[PDB]
RNA sequence: GCUAAACCUAGCCCCAAACCCACUCCACCUUACUACCAGACAACCUUAGCCAAACCAUUUACCCAAAUAAAGUAUAGGCGAUAGAAAUUGAAACCUGGCGCAAUAGAUAUAGUACCGCAAGGGAAAGAUGAAAAAUUAUAACCAAGCAUAAUAUAGCAAGGACUAACCCCUAUACCUUCUGCAUAAUGAAUUAACUAGAAAUAACUUUGCAAGGAGAGCCAAAGCUAAGACCCCCGAAACCAGACGA
RNA sequence: CCGAGCCUGGUGAUAGCUGGUUGUCCAAGAUAGAAUCUUAGUUCAACUUUAAAUUUGCCCACAGAACCCAAAUCCCCUU
RNA sequence: ACUGAACUCCUCACACCCAAUUGGACCAAUCUAUCACCCUAUAGAAGAACUAAUGUUAGUAUAAGUAACAUGAAAACAUUCU
RNA sequence: UCUCUUACUUUUAACCAGUGAAAUUGACCUGCCCGUGAAGAGGCGGGCAUAACACAGCAAGACGAGAAGACCCUAUGGAGCU
């Protein structure tokens, strides 16, 4: 995705997935669950807590995020009070 | 292919089998190089198994050249006077002297 | 045909002259030197590239925003034309995607 | 490059397209993941276990005040002031095999880290930073150059 | 142009000179030579199986008449020697009713005679003396 | 361009021997740059092959052409030529051995066609080539006899063989 | 390589002169169909894939690299015995004559390389010779490089010269993380 | 044997440095290149569109003043495609070279000539001796397609197996592309010679180097970091818009 | 050659459509479907390919897999 | 009972029959660095390879020596005639 | 015009001589019947035919040359008009 700019001659990231996705440091990405702010009232408890819990994503558009995002976003960050420093990293992992 | 080839039957010189056998190879001439990196198999084949080629086979008589060459050759003269110039060009050691072999139990 | 009859004329090639045998001198003068110079600056060249690296509309980006105010315009024509081309290509075309 | 159609033609669609279908990340909402982050604070970890090491080493006095510039000199952590690092925090880890006695000074301290150099007998004290601040310090000469 | 090739008489001159021979435009020309050429290598591969079997229905056809001209047929023939434990391939059976026909004269009388023992089998399969010649040989 | 048929007299043979074959004078000559066409000029060529020069140039006379005038002054200078400087003792006796015709350095014009289209004009010149023999000319081979036909079939029913064995 | 830049251009059918409109029309006449002169296909057209412009080959290895490619080169050197150590280059008679003698005497070889500390302490008969001369070259310890010891058969120290390269060649091996470069001062490093 | 074939120069391209141009004999804005008379005649205007968004209508980089970095971040945006900074930091030389071409190449150029067009405008091809031509000497002879030298012989993708023998015998449904599937009576191709069409990033893999550090500021890192390697074509519309040219 | 002229420029316009796509040799290798102003296309899946870490993969032997109203199949230790 | 294959056996050697796609080993010619010197070697680079695009240019063939074209008559070449 | 055509003349035409084009052309040593076959065969299978080579006529076939079908469909191609 506009693999060369015309100022630069660099990638660019789309803003998309920046609003929409997280990245972790192990590769894995993580989404809110879609339709979990509407229609509620329809929809029973499990099903509302079924799309509040947040997800991960299969390799294929994790790929995908990850080609049209930059290094910029990749890169280790160490914030303050961040619930996800938990899981920047990945523990008993094999093959 | 055949028909845009020429064509022979088997035949011998002289019927060499009956009688005494003799090596139909009569003379070889190699040309080598000093330098050139394609001459130095040939130039580790004349260091080498040379002596012990001419010490098998008597009756073929070789010379050697050893002049300025990009490609060395080798030449082969028979009783009947044919000819047969080979490229030796960069070529393994082993493999010189299988060709020579061959070309002295050619006919 | 292509082929020539004769042959050309042999091709001199003096390879002990000032230059090939003053090839690479001072390059590591950066690194036994000191650190004086660093050898993108000793390098003969455009300025629009001495001591980088780039495809072709890298460079010709380069050169506008470097050398562009210098250029002529039918130059300067081409060369924008160039690299609407290839941002266009680079950006639309091709496979992996 | 295949037989026919954009796979050879050259013009397969933008990345993240499926023939006209809602992608995936345009299906999916929007969260407040990374909002900020030009502007959320950062600090870099250091270890007890690496001050040791770095202490043990010897790059780095401990008979002098030791300050981030010495770290900065020592090569104990690496700083990145532009991208907004305001500095540098202690961590738990490494409370044992520790005997500095050091005078540090830091950004951000952990309490465990604290009662671990006072127990040593050392000193901590925390000091903020600027940006520009901050990279002055741990580039102290390339400030020089400058004659500001 | 940077880069150019000068060898390319000599790289089709090499098909011309295997395509000489033949008639009208392709002997000259190149692209109907070569079209013509790997066609004619192709037929070269494929014809070594054609020679084979032409060969082998030849010398058929030749120990059939030399049978028929001392009055016996082929299959019968070599039925009779393979029973008889000859193994004669064909060409030397075709080469040697040429050049001395004597000898195919005898083998074709013992193979009518292993016929006729044979069909006293036939008649009687045991509960008699085997055949002198249909006797056979164990080997060990 | 090649102009080697001038070059094939200025050849000089070695002395011969006394005691050995005489041999016969040979002479070539052409003629370069004629308007007309090779196609047309080929026939009188092959027709004049094979004689004397002085039936040829009979035929070529009582030939109503164009080509035939230019060959046969060819001729005319040609035989000059041997009788003057190159020691030919009988103008008469001479022969035919090789005439020939050959494509010249040629001229493209325009011929219109209607409705605006054109076509080109290919001026033709031909260049005329001749080889003088001295002696008679050589008689030629009568038609192969139903003896010699029979002859060669038997000859070709006894070189036959045996094939594909020994 | 890396100090290369290329020089070729080749014009495109956009950069070539003229070839703006259709020579003739798609579908009246037998023709094949063709949008412009000068594409690629005719003659006078332009290139479709040529040199683009004047490129860069520039690239860098790292300085350790370097470092342990003229180290190694060296060492080559000495062990297959063309290099060569003097005290200093002086000479009384300063001529080609004498220096090819010696070298031919010594059993040098056809090329050889000297090395000296500086620029300026050269003297007088040593740099005649060598500027008269052109097989016997002569550089300073900065512009030393395996490019010419390797063409050169033979090399030339002097003690100076080798203890310079031992500092500089060991404070790269022992060699400290950069910071800031080392163009700029430091505490140690002058 | 002709037709032909072969050449190496002219010159040109890319950079760098340096700032550059105009008879001053006559004539040339009326119908230009025409020696000589009463007019009141004067410019300062967003570019748009193709295309991308797989439609299209908001929108879609094209510079206007330091190379690198920050940074493809802050941000904007049918929050989609995509566009996109700054503060701040801060570079080290003379120009006379080419791992650029050598007549289908390289500037279109032997020339903006011939030629075509009312006009704007479009726009070419080629040449080759030798020290001396006040030496036309002179095998340089040998090679593309095309012919003649030298027509023809039952029957067959023109060949192969072979054969004493060229043929006569057995075998064998041109090539490419497309297609479920082509000898197919589906496309393309007269043939020779020359030109003509896969360019690229992260992220991985291989090889080195160093290593809790790597990199010749900036960046990355829970064995990573730096360098190299290799990876992504050509021809083609009807159309659209801006400005000139034409009764 | 006016359903609206010709010339220049944007312009190497775009084209999911047609054609073409240049040396040699070896190997593995046609594969369920979903969504799409989508059905002459593309994305994912599936299949195929390459390099690596690990171990079970395939065939399958008894037992086992519904009331309503057949050939076979799933599972499956052994071999 | 026989005939009957690229099946199988038989003597020798074996990487040497699939579309799209993918993975590998070699390499023509060129420049460059370094060698060599009747034309080659080791490395890098690239305008790096054409039996096909109603491909572009030039030449030459088939159609074809075909279609098509032309000069009123006589004579002294002065004239005369239709 | 036709029943129902004929005869004559000029051109045309054919022959001799001069000059000398185009569209087309994968290579061709270019037969018929039946059958099969991408469903209509000069090239395949089975039969038949068969000294070689021109000139002049015919138009049955070569799915003949010609013009990248205008009819129909498709294109997230266009354009005019309402
Ligand atoms: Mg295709
Ligand atoms: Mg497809
Ligand atoms: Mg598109
Ligand atoms: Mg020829
Ligand atoms: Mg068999
Ligand atoms: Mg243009
Ligand atoms: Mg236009
Ligand atoms: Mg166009
Ligand atoms: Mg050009
Ligand atoms: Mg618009
Ligand atoms: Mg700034
Ligand atoms: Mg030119
Ligand atoms: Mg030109
Ligand atoms: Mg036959
Ligand atoms: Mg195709
Ligand atoms: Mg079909
Ligand atoms: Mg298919
Ligand atoms: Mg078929
Ligand atoms: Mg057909
Ligand atoms: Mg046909
Ligand atoms: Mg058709
Ligand atoms: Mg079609
Ligand atoms: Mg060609
Ligand atoms: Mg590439
Ligand atoms: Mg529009
Ligand atoms: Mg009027
Ligand atoms: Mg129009
Ligand atoms: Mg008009
Ligand atoms: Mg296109
Ligand atoms: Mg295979
Ligand atoms: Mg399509
Ligand atoms: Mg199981
Ligand atoms: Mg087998
Ligand atoms: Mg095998
Ligand atoms: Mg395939
Ligand atoms: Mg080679
Ligand atoms: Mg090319
Ligand atoms: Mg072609
Ligand atoms: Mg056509
Ligand atoms: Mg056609
Ligand atoms: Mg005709
Ligand atoms: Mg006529
Ligand atoms: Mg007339
Ligand atoms: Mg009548
Ligand atoms: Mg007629
Ligand atoms: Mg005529
Ligand atoms: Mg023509
Ligand atoms: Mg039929
Ligand atoms: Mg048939
Ligand atoms: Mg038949
Ligand atoms: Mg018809
Ligand atoms: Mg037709
Ligand atoms: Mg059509
Ligand atoms: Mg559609
Ligand atoms: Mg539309
Ligand atoms: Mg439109």
């Amino acid at each position: 995705l506009t693999y060369f700019s015309a100022r630069k001659g660099k990638r660019k990231t789309v803003k998309a997935v920046i609003d929409r996705f997280l990245r972790l440091h192990c590769g894995l990405w993580v989404r809110r669950k879609a339709g979990y702010k509407k229609k509620l009232w329809k929809k029973t408890p499990a099903r509302k807590k079924r799309l509040r819990e947040f997800v991960f994503c299969n390799k294929t558009q994790s790929k995908l995020l990850d080609k049209m995002t930059t290094s910029f976003w990749k890169r280790r960050n160490w914030y303050v009070d961040d619930p996800y420093q938990k899981y920047h990293d990945r523990t008993n992992l094999k093959v | 292919t055949a028909r845009g080839t020429p064509s022979r039957f088997l035949a011998s010189v002289l019927h060499n089998g009956l009688g005494r056998y003799v090596q139909q190879l009569q003379r070889l001439s190699f040309s080598v190089s000093r330098d050139g990196a394609s001459s130095r198999g040939a130039r580790e084949f004349v260091e080498r198994e040379v002596i012990d080629f001419a010490r098998r086979n008597p009756g073929v008589v070789i010379y050697v050249n050893s002049r300025p060459c990009c490609v060395p050759r080798v030449v082969a003269e028979y009783l009947n006077g044919a000819v047969r110039e080979e490229s030796i060009h960069c070529k393994s050691v082993e493999e010189i002297s299988t060709l020579v072999q061959k070309l002295a139990d050619q006919s | 045909i292509g082929i020539r009859l004769t042959l050309p004329p042999p091709k001199v090639v003096d390879r002990w002259n000032e230059k090939r045998a003053m090839f690479g001198v001072y390059d590591n003068i950066g690194i036994l030197g000191n650190f004086e110079k660093h050898p993108k600056e000793l390098i003969r060249g455009p300025i629009w590239l001495r001591g980088w690296k780039g495809n072709e509309l890298q460079r010709c980006i380069r050169k506008r925003k470097m050398v562009g105010s210098r250029m002529f315009a039918d130059d300067l024509h081409n060369l924008n034309k160039r690299i609407r081309y290839l941002y266009k290509h680079f950006n639309r075309h091709g496979k992996f995607r | 490059r295949g037989h026919k159609g954009e796979r050879q033609r050259g013009t397969r669609p933008r990345l993240g397209f499926e023939g006209g279908q809602t992608p995936f990340y345009i299906r999916i909402p929007k969260y407040g993941f990374n909002e900020g982050h030009s502007f959320r604070r950062q600090y870099k970890p250091l270890s007890l276990n690496r001050l040791q090491y770095l202490i043990d080493l010897g790059r780095v006095d401990p008979s002098q005040p030791i300050d981030l510039t010495q770290l900065v000199n020592g090569r104990g952590v690496t700083i990145q002031p532009l991208k907004r690092d305001y500095g540098v925090q202690l961590v738990e880890e490494g409370a044992d095999t520790f005997t500095a006695k050091v005078n540090i000074e830091v950004q951000l301290a952990s309490e465990l880290a604290i009662a671990a150099i006072e127990k040593n007998g050392g000193v901590v004290t925390t000091a903020f930073y600027d940006p520009r601040s901050l990279d002055i310090v741990c580039k102290p000469v390339p400030f020089f150059l400058r004659g500001q | 142009l940077r880069n150019r090739v000068t060898d390319r008489y000599f790289r089709i001159q090499e098909v011309l000179k295997h395509a000489r021979h033949f008639r009208g435009r392709k002997n000259r020309c190149y692209r109907l030579a070569v079209r013509t050429v790997i066609r004619a290598f192709v037929k070269c591969t494929k014809a070594r199986y054609l020679k084979k079997k032409n060969m082998r229905t030849l010398w058929i056809n030749r120990i059939t008449a030399a049978s028929q001209e001392h009055g016996l047929k082929y299959p019968a023939l070599i039925g009779n020697l393979v029973k008889c434990q000859v193994e004669l391939n064909r060409k030397v059976l075709a080469d040697l009713a040429i050049y001395e026909p004597k000898t195919f004269k005898s083998l074709a009388a013992l193979a009518s005679r292993r016929r006729h023992e044979g069909f006293a089998a036939a008649l009687g399969d045991g509960k008699e003396p085997e055949g002198i010649f249909s006797r056979v040989v164990q080997y060990h | 361009i090649s102009r080697k048929w001038e070059k094939k007299n200025k050849i000089v043979y070695p002395p011969q021997l006394p005691g050995e074959p005489r041999r016969p004078a040979e002479i070539y000559h052409c003629r370069r740059q004629i308007k007309y066409s090779k196609d047309k000029m080929w026939y009188l060529a092959k027709l004049i092959r094979g004689m004397s020069i002085d039936q040829a140039l009979a035929q070529l006379e009582f030939n109503d052409k164009k080509g035939a005038k230019i060959i046969k002054e060819v001729l005319l200078e040609a035989q000059d030529m041997a009788v003057r400087d190159h020691n030919v003792e009988f103008r008469s006796n001479l022969y035919i051995a090789e005439s020939t015709s050959g494509r010249g350095q040629c001229l493209k014009r325009i011929r219109y066609h209607g409705r605006g289209r054109f076509g080109i004009m290919e001026k033709v010149y031909c260049h005329y080539f001749v080889k003088l023999v001295e002696g008679p000319p050589p008689p030629p081979e009568p038609p192969k006899t139903a003896v010699a036909h029979a002859k060669e079939y038997i000859q070709q029913l006894r070189s036959r063989t045996i094939v594909h064995t020994l | 390589n890396f100090k290369r830049i290329s020089y070729a251009k080749t014009k495109t059918r956009a950069e070539v002169r003229g070839g703006g409109r259709k020579p003739w029309p798609q579908k009246g006449t037998g023709r094949a169909r063709h949008g412009s002169i000068r594409s690629p296909l005719w003659r006078g057209g332009g290139v479709a894939h040529g040199p683009r412009g004047p490129t860069s080959y520039y690239y860098m290895l790292p300085m350790k690299v370097r470092a342990l490619g003229l180290k190694v080169a060296l060492t080559v050197k000495l062990a297959q015995d063309d290099l060569h150590i003097m005290d200093s280059l002086e000479l009384p008679t300063g001529d080609p004559q004498y220096l090819t003698e010696l070298a031919h005497y010594r059993r040098w070889g056809d090329s050889v390389l000297l090395v000296d500390l500086t620029h300026e302490e050269m003297p007088q008969s040593i740099v005649e010779a060598t500027s008269r001369l052109k097989t016997f070259n002569l550089i300073p310890a900065v512009g030393l490089n395996v490019h010419s010891m390797l063409k050169h058969q033979t090399l030339v120290l002097t003690l100076p010269t080798v203890a310079f390269l031992e500092d500089k060649l060991l404070w790269q091996d022992s060699r400290y993380r950069p910071l800031y470069p080392f163009s700029l001062p430091y505490s140690d490093f002058p």
